[PDB]
């Protein structure tokens, strides 16, 4: 953690960096209900939606996690 | 039944409550002053009061240094670290030689921590997610928050997660009947298994079965961890296992050694007797056996002394078996065993001496012993005079075809004529160089 | 603070010297060296002075002849906000740097820059948390009692302090500090309840906090190259910062000097084993030391007349004459026996070995006789064998034993030299069988 | 801990620096890929690579390579 | 106060109208023909119209070379680029050294830009966007201490404006040349709409909110062709964390440098550059290898070459990298023959006594008449950097016994206290183990 | 362009008549009267271009017109030729292997010709019009173009109106649009709408509103080299390796099927060969495996005409431990064809430094440029090229316009050349560090 007292700009700019919604939103995915809510109820063709599930798919079940 | 290699007929030094060695006790037969001193060695790591404290093991080929610090590491337990190493390993490609020492040496300082833990774990009964108001702003992401019904015995309860803890969840591909375990320390999720209160033969991925997980949905347990400085400098050298954009790309990029810098050690060394200091966690310092210590080079020596002199640094073991030898990276510098002046009046030398007759052959007995081979005493005397007259190494490793042609001619004794038959079929160094001395075009 | 097991320097806490920059005969762990501890004093003067830059010292002298501890010393009297580098010769043989730029990297890693800094902090003592949410949750209302042991006041918060208040979770009878410009919330510990521990705050709730901070060109340099985050002052691949992002860190540390703004506060670097140089580092090192933000670099080596590492002749010190040009040289002395004697009695009072005088005198002797490292070490081996015999003081025949069981240099010269054929030569030979 | 001296004067664009106008230079004015100053590389490069767009090398060049 | 570190008394030749030197002038004491030559050298660089000239200047140690490069440095002025090097900076482990040897070349070309500055700050009294679902224009109004001004926007400062998270009341920093926008903070006039908050509060700009300046800006061919040449990307004008790869240096190609001379020369064209060659300076040039002595004889053929600047101080040497070319000054004759050569003489006694004084008297210390005796004499039997280097020991040990005036006593006492080589070489001769 | 005044510039061309014979002194060539019909033979060569890998080595004693007459070979070969010119020390590379290296200075230096046809339509956009179908399927888009003479309305397809909503055009940017391929390109917005905006952006950039015809047509013609053709085809983006270089070793697959449908190329009549000349100056520091691919690289009819300069005597080739004549093994010699020059006379040395001299804009007396011949006679000739230089300072700073001899005797004073130094090295030579690193600082004993 970098940290700079007295400033909302070092904040700011260190919480896009650290949670920038481009990158995050490439290594996830948006649930299926919530996909048929923009695209349907909302009219937002497939085309424009954020491109998701880029993550690398692991070897099994047992290697996805630390635990 | 089991499997043997060189050792493990070596289980300690083998000496009394008052330090002195008795002649044959823990598989060590002979070397008694090398055995009080090694024990005296062992009493002052354990002592956990020094830093950087080193001797040096001199002596000819086969005369049980590495054996001496086998047993030291046996005398100590498991729960001092012990780090073996060759000489020739600190020549890395990656990285220089003198951060592979660096490394080497924080390898070999553990640390023991009670910890806890912060826990939601149960059986996952819902999963709804609420939309945001404007999905295609550009700021802020797809969902707002997301509604998690959780289960487990005698208790049920309902959380209200933020996109970013979801996304771990999701990456975890959790379902609705899945038994789940989130841990708030690092929000890191384990996905355990289907739950055993559905149907069981009906599916087609090799799953596991779990049942309720016992107590309340939160808890805070306690957690005994045994790490080193080591770990502790790699894992914020190279920050993995948060849940921002930084530590997840670096699971996905190839690893590679890389020169951690002194404010990084200082500011881990800061926290960790800031640990201490709470009665949290608890030093334990280790040892350091680097064997075969002539292949190191001049600038790995006088590293070697600036790192002895830290106050850290752990104890440190070497072996050689040279006698007045030049120095690698060197031209003129003539030095016993290989070892620059400089380092050697920093060291304490233990002497090693080599063996009789009786030794030699008390030797082979045990090790025949060891190897489930039954031998004669006829050919056990006359195994007795082939390593006074040639090796130890090559008694001791003639051991097994003896005992593979006394079982092809079905037989258990090892006779004479087996040992006579090794002799022709095998051979050793001066009778090789003998042959290589007398023959035509280079055998 | 600063965990340490015990260091081989330990027992020095700084030179000794008077107001007249005069060494006492014992003092701060330091025996002996008069006329090199009065030469260090006054370096140590020219230091904290602060308007003399780029002055290159020699420290040189027999092996085992407090060189190191001289530097361990200066390095102690410097005090705190002043920048220490120690780094031995080998160190700069990198794969990923050349060695002109590890040399630049430690040579700007000791100068700092002092800045003084206000800010508004708030740290008490939580009595009560008031959250109400609604049903849609449009809007999060709030209040927060926090309390002092002079003072009690009410808050009424906004959202996003309502939300990092839910984050970092927050109960009664917490003792936390808040940060009000950054929204920083640092959970100090639970008061006095027993139902880690820390005392309640006093005074008012709302202080002024002045930071001190001082900050290396070295970092501002890494920070201002945009091509690498501040991530590699700890992961260490800043990998060879260009020339030009240096100038302009230059300028403006001058500007912000010239402004009032900042104080430039140099340091010192120190050199151990320097005969281990390459001559291209030598060469750059004549010119490094001719910058204005260049430090006091103090070299110590042990060496004399060898052969320079790079070339083929021989030097003095193992260094070249316009290097030599440039430096003036401390000279340090070999050791008396009574110093010798003050010595190993200060090393047995840090490892609180309790030594007998017949013990003392059998060790200044036999230090006399081999080496003051050698007498140093056997303390600690001859403390366990006493230990053994389960008693606390450490008798003569302890010090026989250890004697017995741990050899020195000449006598396992002597060894290796009656018995050579058992050993492996220069020429790969050896003789492993006992027979014939 | 970083003082506020340092992220306000050097990384953050204030009166009085150039921050700002040294990056628009740098990275605008004098970009070789430049359309309205270079127009004859573009498209040279147009005809070697088969883009459809004269715009497609100064939107590559400017751009962080996770993103593109 | 001040920091004096081994030179700042050197302030430049201490030429006349008529090129000739004053014997004391500048800082210099003696060396009238090299400081002569250096003033014609210093003309010629002035008059911008040659390329790829070379004058080496080579001496004995301690007579004032590196003195004299700087004293051309300080004669040309801030405006003019030059890059100090030493011989040993060439050898990386990244590029080849030819890489290296061309970007140094190309660092000492400057350019000269005429930029203005426009600025618009103050806080936001109305943010009202229109579309036609695509904004066509913000219409965004701003108001200080001295009254208030509306602005039409950009579609594109409308989205960086979104990015920074700007609502009606805070304080904003918008460059109109740039697009440029920066969030101040909240305005103090909406401190107390609650008692506790994370916003940061700052008072009015007492200035107005449209201000306009006039700037000089200096960048080189290397800064150019660096900023042309990136691998992985453009990076964002703020990040504190780097990117997922290091990116290095990398073997720039002929052709990114010819466009950018082209650029450049259209730029040229127009009137908005100016272009001022420079100095590149290569001190102890002896450690260069037979390569990059070769690779120079190419280089300081170009077109663009600037004034090269060389010095060393070796007799009849063997070039590095070869095995039996014995070279004067370890220059190989080739790049000999394209070079001009500068002496430097040693000094007498009483230069050495004068530059004594004057080093005392930068320093601010006060130096008795028969103290400075001494030390001249001291000077003429060890080196001139001995007694130079004495002069800080002798006004501590000065200021420890309480007093101003450096005399004979604490002469001698830092005669005693610190050594020189050739004592240090009689100490070390007559010893038995390692000194 | 961008230059000052080089060491050479003012050669421009070899001086030869339409028979290869040598004028005296024409085009900036003064003497060498074989080695400039030799070249001129070369040159015929290159530009007759059916004869491939040909070795010519220029040897010579130093200071005698070798890279000279390259240079001259190098102006006289006209534009749209590649002529590739790298020093011997550029091979050594560390991302790069020295044979690598070598192919990639090889196929620098012979490239194709390709012509295009463009129909451009470039002018400031008035009003667009999107209209879309009720199924949505058909897209039809109402264009008003605009130049300051005219205006006229297109109908555009829906790849236009996909590649006009991808970098939006806001109705006041000035576009050109390829009416045979379709290449779409924003040139920025006009200089009549810079006005209303109040403020810049990030990305914009003001250009003036078009003129004349809204419809021109122009032909291009294109060189490219076979170098570019690998590092295109090599990666995804490979444009950024064209100007960064960071190409790594590109395989021989590519470079093979490069060949073929190069060859099919020249077969079909797209595209037609112009081979060019690659120079090696300073060629003896090579190692010898440079040397044992320079020998099977020339065999191949893909390669350019390497000329080569030597002015090293029996001197030791690097990587072994003999000795051969110019530095190169004889095998190499033996693929090889020496073109000799020799040192000049004193009526060469003059016209040299009368040509340097008004190259220079400096005005020297009779008895000036006879004292700077006598020097450039005893001495070498770039001694006296470099006195004229600063005898020009030094006469300008007696505010004077021609060098005079007093001028030339102070710059002869100041400066030393390489006998003076060596003698005054050679009598003191106690006071600078030997091979032994032995000096004497002090100036007393
Ligand atoms: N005192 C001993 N008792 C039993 N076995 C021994 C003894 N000393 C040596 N050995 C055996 O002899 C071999 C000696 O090899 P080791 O001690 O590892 O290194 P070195 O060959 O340098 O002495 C080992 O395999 C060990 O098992
Ligand atoms: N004057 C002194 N006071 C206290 N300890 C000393 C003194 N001189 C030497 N020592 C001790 O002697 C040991 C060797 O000295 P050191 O300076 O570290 O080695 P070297 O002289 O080779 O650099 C150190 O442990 C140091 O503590
Ligand atoms: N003419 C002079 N006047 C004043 N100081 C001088 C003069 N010549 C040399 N010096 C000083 O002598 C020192 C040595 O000169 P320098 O050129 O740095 O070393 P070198 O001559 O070995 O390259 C410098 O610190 C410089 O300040
Ligand atoms: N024939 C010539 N005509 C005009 N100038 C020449 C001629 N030959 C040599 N020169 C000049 O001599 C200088 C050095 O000659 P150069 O071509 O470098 O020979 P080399 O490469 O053998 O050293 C150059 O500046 C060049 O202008």
């Amino acid at each position: 953690t970098i940290e700079v007292l007295g400033s909302s700009h070092v904040t700011n700019s260190i919480n896009n960096e650290l949670f920038d919604p481009l990158i995050s939103q490439a290594l996830s995915d948006i649930p299926a209900i919530t996909q048929y809510n923009m695209h349907v109820k909302k009219g937002i063709p497939v085309e424009d939606f954020p491109k998701t599930g880029l993550f690398p798919e692991p070897l099994n079940k047992n290697f996805s996690s630390n635990i | 039944v089991t499997r043997t290699a060189a050792h493990t007929h070596i289980k300690g030094l083998g000496l009394d409550e008052s330090g002195v060695a008795k002649r044959v006790e823990g598989g060590f037969v002979g070397q008694i002053e090398a055995r009080e001193a090694c024990g005296v060695i062992v009493d002052l790591i354990k002592a956990k009061k020094m830093s950087g404290r080193a001797i040096l093991l001199a002596g000819g080929p086969s005369t049980g240094k590495t054996a001496l610090a086998l047993a030291i590491s046996q005398e100590l337990g498991p729960k001092v670290p012990f780090c073996p190493l060759v000489g020739s390993e600190l020549y890395s490609v990656e990285v220089k030689k003198t951060e592979t020492l660096m490394e080497n040496f924080r390898r070999a300082i553990g640390l023991r921590i009670k910890e806890t833990k912060e826990v939601y774990e149960g059986e996952v009964t819902e999963l709804t997610p609420e939309d945001a108001e404007n999905p295609l702003g550009g700021y802020g992401k797809t969902i707002s928050h997301v509604i998690v019904g959780l289960k487990s015995a005698k208790g049920t309860k309902t959380l209200r997660l933020d996109p970013t803890i979801y996304e771990s969840i999701q990456r975890e591909k959790v379902s609705i009947g899945d038994v789940i375990y989130i841990e708030a320390n690092t929000g890191a999720v384990k996905r355990v298994g289907r739950s055993d209160a559905y149907a069981t033969e009906f599916d087609l991925e090799t799953e596991e079965y779990v049942p309720l997980p016992k107590g309340e949905v939160h808890k805070k347990k306690e957690i005994v961890q045994d790490v080193t400085l080591h770990d502790l400098d790699v894992a914020n050298a190279r920050p993995q296992g948060g849940q921002d954009v930084i530590s997840m790309m670096g699971q996905l990029l190839k690893p590679k050694k890389t020169e951690i810098t002194e404010k990084l050690r200082q500011e881990v060394n800061k926290v960790v007797a800031k640990y201490i200091d709470q009665g949290v966690a608890e030093l334990i310092p280790g040892v350091l056996f680097i064997d075969e210590v002539n292949m190191l080079d001049i600038e790995i020596f006088t590293y070697l002394n600036k790192a002895l002199e830290s106050n850290i640094a752990p104890v440190v073991v070497l072996a050689s078996n040279r006698g007045m030898t030049t120095v690698r990276g060197t031209e003129d510098v003539i030095s016993p065993h290989g070892v620059p002046p400089d380092l050697i009046d920093r060291l304490l030398i233990v002497r090693t001496l080599p063996y009789d007759k009786d030794e030699i052959r008390t030797i082979i007995e045990r090790r025949a012993t060891v190897e489930r081979l039954q031998v004669e005493s006829s050919a056990l005397d006359l195994l007795a005079t082939m390593g006074t007259e040639t090796s130890l190494r090559y008694a001791l490793q003639l051991l097994a075809p003896c005992g593979i042609l006394a079982q092809t001619s079905n037989r258990k004794e090892i006779v004479v004529n087996d040992v006579n038959e090794a002799k022709l079929l095998f051979l050793d160094a001066k009778r090789s160089t003998k042959i290589l001395e007398t023959s035509a075009n280079y055998l | 603070k600063s965990l340490s097991l015990i260091a081989a320097h330990s027992h020095i806490t700084g030179l000794g010297l008077d107001e007249n920059l005069q060494p006492r005969p014992t003092s701060e762990g330091m025996v002996g060296q008069l006329q090199a501890r009065r030469a260090a004093g006054v370096i140590l003067k020219m230091v904290q002075n602060g308007t003399i830059a780029g002055r290159a010292v020699l420290v040189a002298g027999p092996p085992s002849t407090g060189k190191t501890a001289l530097a361990m010393g200066v390095s102690q009297s410097l005090g705190k906000d002043v920048p220490f580098t120690a780094i031995a010769g080998s160190e700069i043989f990198s794969l990923e740097l050349s060695k002109t730029e590890a040399l630049t990297q430690a040579f700007r890693k000791s100068i700092g820059i002092k800045i003084k800094e206000e800010t508004e902090l708030i740290e008490g003592e939580v009595v009560e948390i008031q959250i109400d949410r609604s049903i849609t949750g449009g809007h999060k209302q709030g209040k927060l009692t926090i309390k002092t042991t002079d003072m009690e006041t009410i808050y009424e918060l906004g959202n996003k302090m309502i939300d990092g208040l839910t984050k970092e979770k927050v109960l009664a009878g917490d003792v936390i500090s808040i940060d009000k410009a950054s929204g920083k919330i640092t959970k100090l510990g639970r008061s006095f309840a027993r139902s880690r521990f820390v005392q309640c705050p006093e005074g008012e709730l709302q202080k002024r906090k002045t930071v001190v901070h001082t900050v290396s060109l070295h970092e501002i340099d890494v920070i201002n190259s945009r091509t690498q985050g501040f991530l590699a002052l700890f992961t260490g691949d800043t990998g060879e910062i260009r020339s030009e992002v240096r100038d302009q860190i230059n300028t403006k540390v001058a500007e912000w000097k010239e402004e009032g703004k900042a104080e430039i506060v140099p340091g010192v670097l120190f050199i151990d084993e320097v005969h281990m140089l390459d001559i291209e580092c030598f060469s750059f090192i004549n010119r490094a030391l001719e910058d204005e933000f260049a430090p006091i670099v103090m070299m110590a080596t042990n060496r004399g007349v060898s052969k320079t590492r790079g070339t083929n002749y021989k030097s003095p010190h193992g260094l070249p004459l316009d290097l030599l040009d440039r430096s003036i040289i401390i000279t340090t002395k070999s050791y008396n026996e009574q110093e010798i004697k003050t010595i190993l009695s200060i090393r047995a009072q840090e490892e609180e070995v309790e030594l007998s005088s017949d013990a003392l005198d059998l060790l200044t002797k036999t230090g006399v006789e081999t080496s003051l490292r050698y007498s140093s070490n056997l303390i600690s081996v001859a403390q366990q064998i006493a230990m053994k015999r389960k008693n606390n003081t450490v008798e003569v025949e302890d010090v026989k034993r250890a004697y017995l069981l741990f050899l020195d240099s000449a006598r396992s010269v002597k060894y290796v030299q009656e018995n050579e054929s058992q050993y492996i030569d220069d020429q790969g030979n050896v003789q492993i069988s006992i027979a014939k | 801990s970083l003082p506020r001296l340092i992220y306000e004067d050097l990384i953050l664009p204030n009166y009085n620096n150039d921050v700002d106008i040294a990056n628009k230079l740098k990275n605008v004015k004098f970009n070789i890929f430049n359309p309205s100053t270079n127009y004859e590389l573009c498209l040279f490069l147009s005809k070697l690579t088969g883009e459809p767009s004269l715009n497609e090398f100064f939107r590559v060049s400017t751009t962080p390579l996770l993103k593109r």
